[PDB]
This record gives C-alpha cells, structure tokens and sequence, in this order.
C-alpha cells in the first residue's frame, strides 16, 4: 500500500470561454493532497521545436466520489513549487477503491 | 496566418451555435476547444485553416481554406451527413461581419468524408474557401 | 458535405436492397452500419464519400465520388467481381429520386481491387460519381 | 478467482435502422451484474480532436451459455453511472469456464 | 501438461474451384476433438469496414502424425456451436509430442 | 469493377494454364487463390485490377489495368523473367472470348520488377490493358 | 543556404521583439533556440528556412521560405491566430536592413494551421518569402 | 541441456549458376543430424498473395567447427519429411560449445 | 516483364566480368544472387527492372529502365564512385547481342547515390535505359 | 542503494545569445559530483552522417532541492575526461528522496 | 553515377578546407567519412548525389544535384547558416579542375534547412547542380 | 562474473584517407583478447539485395583505462578465423570496472 509522502496543489482551471469557441486558462489553485510519485524510465522527447524531458510519474492520491473536489480529473494538473505535474487519467488502484493512479509527465524544456 | 484570421474563425463560429437547425442535432456541441466532460459524441469542431495570401499592391488579402469536421459516434453517418447539410447551409453565401477587415465571400471545396479510428467514429470533413481583406 | 448527400446515400442505398440480383449474391448483406453478429462474410459497404462543389451563380450543386467497396472472404474473388457486377448496373444511369434536391447523372469512375488484410480479405472499391443539385 | 466487488449496469443499444444503411442507438439498461475491474497503464490518447483519457481496465464477469442476457457481448457496454465502460471482448478466464475477461477503455476527454 | 475440457468441431472446406482460378468453400464438419483454450488480451481491431473483437485463444489439441484428420492443419477452422475459431498455425507443444498448439482468433464483428 | 471484369479475369485465367509454355516453367501454379499446401515457390498469381470506365452515350466500356505478378523463390531471378516472357506473349494479342460483353485488345503496360519481402522472394508486376465493352 | 540567409534571420527575429504588439502577447518568447525553463508555452520559434536561389549573370540572389511557427497551449487557438497576426504585420512589407546583402521584398506564402502532437499543442506555421540579395 | 529427439534431415543446395548472375537451387540431401525444435508464438503473415503460417522453431543441434558438414550454415535447411525448417542462423548455445542455435519458420501456406 | 528482358539481363551481366576495369575494381562480385559466405562488401547487383512498353503496329518493343546498384562497406565512397564510373562506360554505347529480339540503345539516366543502412552501407543506383525490340 | 563509486564532472553551459535568436554554449565546468553509472542495453544508431554508438547509462547521484547546484538539470551534462554524458531527465529514485535518477546517452561516434 | 563523379566530388572536397573562412568556423571538419572519435558537432558532410545525364550524340555529359549538409549541435543554427555562407561562395562560380573530363559550371539550387533529430541538430541541406561533360 | 574461454582477435583499420574526403579501411590485427560470447535471438534482416543473417552477441572483454590499446573501441571488429564481429559500444558492466560489455552482429550473408 501507498506511502503517501510528498505534498502537491491540486489545480483546476476555470474555463473562460473566447469569441472563437475556444477557452482561456488560468489555472487557480485547487487545495492540497498527498501523494507518492513513482517514476518510470524518462528521456527526452521531440517536440514541436523544443527538446522536451518527460518522465512518466505515477502518482497515488486517496480516493473519492467521483463527484467530489478530492477526486483528480485528467483535465486537471499537480504542481509541487514550479513542477508541473500533468493528469493522464485516473484509474483506481485498490480492489476497495482506498487509492487512485493518477498519471503524470513532468516535461520540462531541457 | 494573415491578420483576418483570427476574426474570421470567431466569425463562423458565431454564425454556428444561432443557426436554428444544428441546434436541434448537434446541441451546443460546436467547439474548438474540446470541453472537458463525458464528449457527447455527434459533436463537430473548427479549428485546421490554411491560408494562401491573395493581395495586391493596394493593402493585402488571404484565401483560407478552412476545415470544418463533423464526429459521430453513431452507427451509419447519415447523423453527420444531415448534421453538415446543417453546416453548409450555414455558411454559403455568409453574408458575416468580421472583427478586423472585411470578407468577400464564403464558398465551399472539398469534403472528404471517410471512417476514422477503429472504424468507429465517423468524420466528415468539410472545406470552405473564405476569400476575405485586410 | 453539402445538403444533397444526407439524401443521395439514402437514395442509393434504397436502390441497393432492391436490386433483384445482389439479392441473391449477396444477401441482406448491405449495409454502412454492419450489425453486430458473426460477420457473414460476402458483405458491401457504403460510406467512404467526397464532394467537389460543381456550383454557379443560381443556387448550388455537387459532384460526389463516392466509394462503394465489396468485401469477401472467398479463396478467389470471381465473387466479388460477380458482386460488383451486380452493384454497378443497378447504379449507373440510375433516375433515383432523392429527398432533398435532385441529382442528374449517376456515372462510374475508378474501381480499385486488391487485397487488404493479410492476404484474407478481398476488397474491391467502386468510385460512382454522382453529379447533384441542391 | 475474482472478487465480485463492483456494480456495473449492462447496457444493450437497440438498432432502430435510419433510411441510408445504417443504424441509431439508444442504449437502454440491461440487468446490472457484479464484476471486478482491474486498471492498466493508462495514458493520453491523440483522439479526432479531443485530447482522450483512456486505461485498459479488464473486467470480469461471471459466465453464461452464449444465448442468454447474463453474457456481455462486445456490442454492448457497462456503466457505473455516468462511466461508459466499453467493451472490447469476452474470452472466459476460467479452465472451467466460471467467470469472463471484459475489456473496457473508459475514455474521458480530458 | 493440458486438461483437454473442450469440445471443439474441427472443420475441413472442400475447395471447388471456379472459372477464374479461385476456389470455393463450404466448410463441411470434419471429427469433433476435444481441446483446452486458453485466452490471451483481447481488444477491438480495424477491420476493413468493421470494428472487429479479436482474441489470441492458443487451443491445444492432442498430436497426429501429419498425414492424418486428426491433425489441424492451418486451412482448417474450430466452431464450437457458431464461434468460429480460425487456425494460425500448429506447433507441437511437448518434447515427446503429445500436444499441438492451435491459434485462434474468434473475430466476432461487435 | 463494372460487368465484363467478372468474366475478364475469367478469360485470363483460362488463357493462362493452357499456354504450353509455362506449363513446363511454372506448371500448374497458375491461380488467385493460393491453395493450401507447401507453397511450390514459382507461382503467378492474378487479382489486383482496377476500372476506368471508358464509356459513351449508347451503352459503356471499360479499361482494366490488371495486374500479373511473378514470384519466385530462386536465387536469382532470370526464372521469374522467363516466367513472365511466357506470360506476356500470351496476353498480347489476345483474341479472348468473354461471357458477358467484349473485349477489343489486350496490350501491355508497366512492369516493375524487384525484390519483395526480406531480399529472397523476387517478384515482377506485369500490368496489362485491357479495353472491354459491355 | 546562400550568403544572405545568416543575416535574414537575424533581421526578421531583430524585427521581433521590436513590433509592440506580441510584446504583450507571446512577451519575450520569441526564439529559434528554446531556452531551458518550464517552458512558457505561447512561444513563436524561427527555423525551418528554404532557399531557391533567384539569381543572374551579375552577382546572385535567392528566395527564402522560411517559416514562421506560432505554438500555442491554449485551449482554443485563437490565442495563436492573434498572435500571428501580430507576426505577419510586423513583417510583409518589411524594410529591413541586413548585414551582408540586401533584400527588395517579404511577402506572404502559405500558412497551415493544424493541431500537432496529441491533439494538445497548437501550432501554426506561416511560410514567408524573403527574395533577397546577395 | 537439451533432449535432441528428433531426427533432420540437412540440406544444401548446390548453385548452379545461370546466365544472368543468379543461382539454381536444388536441395539435395546432407547427412541427417538430430536435434530438438521448440515452438515459438505462431500466427499467420501477409506473404506476397499467400495467407502464410509461420512458427519461430528454435532448434538446437551438436557443434563442429566451422569447416565441417555437421554444421548448419544460414544458407542451408532442414526437413522432416516434407515440412522445410529454414535456417536463419547459428548461434552457438552453451558456453563450452557443446551445441547451437538454429532458427526456422516452417511457414506453410495455409 | 515482356519478351526481351528475360535475356536483357543476361546480356548486361555478361558485359560486365568482361570488362577489364571493375574486375580489379570490384573482383568477381558482379551478382543479383548474392552467393552464400562472408559478404565481400564492394559489390554491385543487377535486378530491380521496370518495363513501359514501347510497341507499334507490327511487333512489340520495350523500354527497361533497369538499375544497377553499387554498395561499398568503405568509409568514404569515392570508392563506389570510381567503380560505377566501370559500370556506366561498360553500358552507355553497348552493341550488346541478345538471345531473344534486339536492343537498339542501351542510354543513362537518374543515378542517385546516398547512404543506405545506419550511415554504413553506401550505395550508389544506376538507373539505366535499354530500348529493345521484341 | 546506490553505490556512488563514480566520479563525474557536472557541466552547466553559459547561453551568451546571438543576434538571431538563438544561444551559445561553451559548457564551462560546474562542481564535480559523485555518481554510479548502470549501462543498459547498446546499439548503433542512425545520425545525421554518422553511426553513432548510444548506451543507455542510468546515473544515479545524490539528490538536491530544485533551486540548488548540485541537482543536474537535463540542460546540462556530465563528463568523465571526455566522455560526454548527456543528461536525459531527473527523476528522483526513492521514496524519500535520497537519490536522483540521471539519463545519459554517452554517444561516441564510432 | 557517371564517369565524371568520381573526380567531381573529389574535386569539391579539395575545393573546400582550401577556403580561408570555414577552415575558421568549421575547422577540419569538412568530411564524407566521418573520422572515429567524439564528433566534433559543427561538421560538414558531402555525400549524397544524383545524377541526371545531359548528354548529346558526340560524347556525355551529367548533372550532378549533390546535397552538402551542414550540421550543428548549437542552441541556434545562425552558425550553420554562418558555414553555409561559407559553403556556398567558395563553390559557386566553381572553376574547378576534375580529374576526369570537365565541368562548365557549379551553380546552386534548394537548400531546405530544418531540425533534424530530437529537436537537437540543425542540419541545413545544400543542393549545388554540377553540369559536368565526361 | 564472466567465464571468459573464447580468443578473440581485436582489429584496428588504419584509416589512409583518398581524394574525396573519406578513408580507406584495411584492418590490421591488433592484440589478441580473450572473451565470452554471448547469443541472443537471431534472425534474418533484409539487407541491401542481401538476405543477411544477424545475431546479437553480447561480448565480454576485460577492461582497462580509455587510452589503451586493451579498451576496444565502436570503431574496432573482433575476428574469432573468419567471423568478423563489428563492435557497436562499449559499456562497463560490473560497478568496480573489471570487465566491459561489447555488442556484436556477424552477419554472414545466408
């Protein structure tokens, strides 16, 4: 079972929408959970025209209703400082239901 | 993209979403941005435009030929075809005001209209040409 | 799409299913939307479409190069060919009505046939080029 | 052998069939059966023009002769309220044939 | 070493050739064998036009010298009442040869 | 395809494996469906065509671009080239008779010639043209 | 590249980072060498040139296409359509003075405008004509 | 170590070259060695117009060196009977040298 | 393939070995079956055809533009170079006499000439045209 | 645990920018960090015009908070003599967070 | 390639690390085989050719397209267009003297330039058209 | 640790350089080195209008400093008669640097 140690902010962004049917981000800050973070193999990555560094970073929350601000969406994001954690999605670890996969990448521009 | 363009997709994104029909098949379900959410799945989606630059000595012009996409989940897709006779009808003939500069006309082009990923979803792109001045 | 083809693959999917042959080669097996079930194997499809905006200053038209495939699991595709035989002439000179619009010629264009998958399957498409009118 | 822990509403879509080929979906309840799910790795999925959340998730039902409504079909699909669990196959773990392997992907779009 | 549970129709088409140089089958039912199927991860895969529902299903039959019926040969099919399984290849599974290794696919169009 | 191509490969087929050469070169391993067996290693093999309707006002036509291919497993593949030299000069100038329509020449067209699958199997594409006549 | 292009991009990203407008919306993420951080992820980025050398008898000039991205993580892009069109006026009908040779016009080309990796990152490309001088 | 079982039957193809660079193959029949074949994961390839069946066979066989009959080269095969085993290569199995590696597919047409 | 090309190849393999450069350039290692052993490495090989069919009214010719490759395991490849500048001159002007019809020009074409597998193998086509006549 | 038994010199380049955008790096010296390397599987890999020689070379030094010298950022490298070390990303091994996890390439270009 | 092509890129191999700039910025590194070691990172490389015979009735010609790559490790690749201006005045308006027959004039054409691997390298190709006469 | 029984010729080519840039490769013999060898999965790889038979071989060298004639470097071939095996990198295996990881291919062209 999880040894939840490290502290990250979850954050949602409201979504503002622009005349084009698009939206605006801003993400404000959710409250704060904590979660282990495990990484897997990371290297570097092609990316549009910068040299990125992901990490894949599966990272265990507590669990809840899915209809609860405890619950991280994949629309959402981690942060720890200035690390940005992205949300791939999340997927329920336990046979109970106590914990939560969540999915990260951690690219930083490198 | 020349400096029309950014007016020109908030201009037939607000033509779509008050045409009368394609809120009654599609829904609000007309976005670039994806919103998050359970996707509802007949949805359709206007962002990938490509511009060619018609201009002239006396100020400049453009060509877009942007891509208006129609998804459905549904079984057979005469749901996207009757939802993109929704769509053209709409903006042939547009007659829009624009943000900055003006537009000459809205034609159509091409529209592939094929099966996409996993024989599934159904996708119908469609081509319109909007000939527009900066 | 434009407003015509929500009709013109109504129109020549009800002309197939009538067709006296292709009853009896292939069956019931007609279908853009294949039901779920064992997949009887000597079926058609009609999805893969696109248009081309044959239009003019009066109204609009379309020419749709719609692809109409022939699939078989057969060990030789004489079947197929016997199939699409049976597709073709129910399809070329057609005087379909349509709901929406009319359409004044229904012609044939390329017909690619070759294997697809694993050397298993036989497919073979049928490219028809329906000239319309909205 | 499986614990039967979650509760999954089995959904059958009938065919109403439209004019040109195809067919419309409803997707009216079925019987709700009791079943284990169990994650995979999951990731982001490039989708037409959503950004998916998609996780393997096996599910394992328990069994039935093929011409009853206790067996899922890969036509039809689960729901744990609002969750659309597909399915991909059934394929019967068991040497005895007690219980079934579903496959769902459960793609929220993120 | 294999429990042999299943009953599975082993099925010979006889191959009328046509005026073209092709064949035609009818897969009439050869002898019924017994054998274990053992599923592997099974999802959706695109067909030609059909969202198809395959499944690996190695199927172990017992052994035959190669000139007789009771040898699945690769042209051959299973059915087990109307799930047709197809036959990849046999490989003969123990070192005394005892056992052949049938590959299946149960491609149900879904 | 459209209504001769059933009875064109038919024609071609029947052509073939009554030729005398080629029956000492190839020999019987003249088919579309590849039996089942040890897979001989000096087969033809006929199925990939394709239409392109060449068609009037009173009745239609059709010209199919039908593909021949030549494998063989040798080690080089001068046999392959002897091969298709029997299968050519058997084709052009046909004077075939069809089952449903005619046919009024049979030329050659493109034939590439490389090595296919892992450096050991050879193969050489013969298209062949052929204008028919419904 | 001919002799010009190492001082035409060094004037059209010195025209950059100059033009008030995307000063106070991309900021000072405009580079061809994207610096390590996290990140920003509204940068515009200055690479991908191509050269098709106009030249005569007297001396030598060339025509560079080089292109101009706007990447964008917003969740609409008409972040980005508002960005490029602050790119597009700052450099058609340029002015500018190079360091080795001259340039006697920028125009405008082709911008494609589609979404790149994941369906997440959007970018926009705007290929611009530089004929210059050597 | 291995339990060399069953009997092969090696065979080089003696080249006779024709007149425009290439060879002709004529398999006549090595001394027949003995050797163990083991099956790998088997399924059906796209071949060029043939639905082959392959099957990794890996089979070891005794040593010699290199200058000597009783080794299979990679240009070389093996039959039992009439089912033709490739040989992809040889790779030297044990530590002391005791036996090898070869490799086959067996693809029958199917 | 037509008629011809099955001794075409033959007539171009037996040109060259005969020529006195390239047999103290490349060796014996002229082959399209490339004998079993320890791959020499500065070889040449002569299989991958295609035919264009340039025929008439009375009798039937061809054109094959057949390629030659030239492969060298050297660090550089001036090696390659100077051992297909054995190979053009031994074929441009040939006077070949074949087995079957006649060639009338044996002519040069595209030779391109870049590196293979993972920046080891060099290998240089030469794309070759024999006008012959059956 | 990691045995740190490696001496490598971290290397922190300075970006002076040029007039056109872009940067330069002279790759000035940073302090010498102590590290083990674990090579993984290597192969040649196609360059541009080169065959390069990569392994895969997870490092593995002692770990830093983030606004710190002595945490390698996957901008910068390490270097053994000449040995050019790349640095991939860093991802931090264990739970507590004693340790970081370094990703080299080390391609020579053989 | 043609007999010429030997001696040509010998020829524009000599003719570079005998120009004063380049032996500046790229130093030694000017090299089809690249030399063992630790890869230097502002090399060039000249290799990648094609030929397009222009000949006549009384001798041959060519026209050689070869590809001169420059490649840059360095956060901006404003040094390798510095190198390709290094690159491409010492070849153009050549004067070159070949080994084997002649060339009449060394012009330029495309020079695409883009990131090749990992977003890392900068690699800007260089196509210089050499019509040689053999 | 390694049993190292094999001897393996280490190869050197001095590089005489031509006209146009490149070199010319003649493969002297260095020193002889003992070493084991290691298989892995071989098969055949389609060459250039080869049918090339290809290897892994994992070879296992004792290690020394990098400017010495003992270390094989990417560039270098070792020759057990007249098998040439390339090297492809060099990797270090044990923590304490006794012993080095080369990569082979021999490649007999079948």
């Amino acid at each position: 079972r999880p040894r939840l140690n490290r502290l990250l902010v979850l954050e949602e962004a409201v979504r503002v929408a622009d005349g084009a049917g698009g939206h605006r981000l801003d993400w404000q800050a959710k409250g704060e959970v904590w979660a282990e973070v495990t990484a897997g193999s990371g290297s570097e990555r092609a990316g549009e025209f910068v040299t990125l560094a992901s990490v894949p970073f599966t990272i265990v929350v507590r669990a809840a209703p899915v209809g609860a601000a405890r619950r991280p969406r994949p629309e959402q994001r981690f942060r720890e400082g200035a690390r940005i954690f992205r949300i791939l999605a999340v997927a329920e670890r336990d046979r109970e239901g106590h914990y939560l996969s969540c999915f990260a990448r951690e690219e930083v521009v490198a | 993209s020349y400096a029309v363009a950014g007016a020109l997709q908030a201009a037939v994104y607000q033509q779509l979403r008050a045409d009368a029909v394609l809120a009654a098949l599609v829904g609000t379900a007309v976005y670039d941005a994806v919103p998050p959410g359970p996707l509802a799945g007949t949805y359709v989606s206007l962002g990938p435009e490509d511009v060619a630059d018609a201009s002239d000595k006396t100020g400049a012009g453009a060509v877009h030929d942007f891509v208006i996409s129609v998804i459905t989940d549904a079984a057979g897709f005469a749901t996207a075809k009757a939802a993109a006779a929704a769509v053209s009808d709409a903006l042939v003939g547009a007659d829009l005001v624009l943000s900055r500069g003006r537009l000459v006309g809205l034609w159509f082009l091409r529209a592939k209209a094929r099966r996409v990923e996993k024989a599934d979803m159904r996708r119908i792109d469609l081509v319109f040409r909007a000939r527009v001045e900066g």
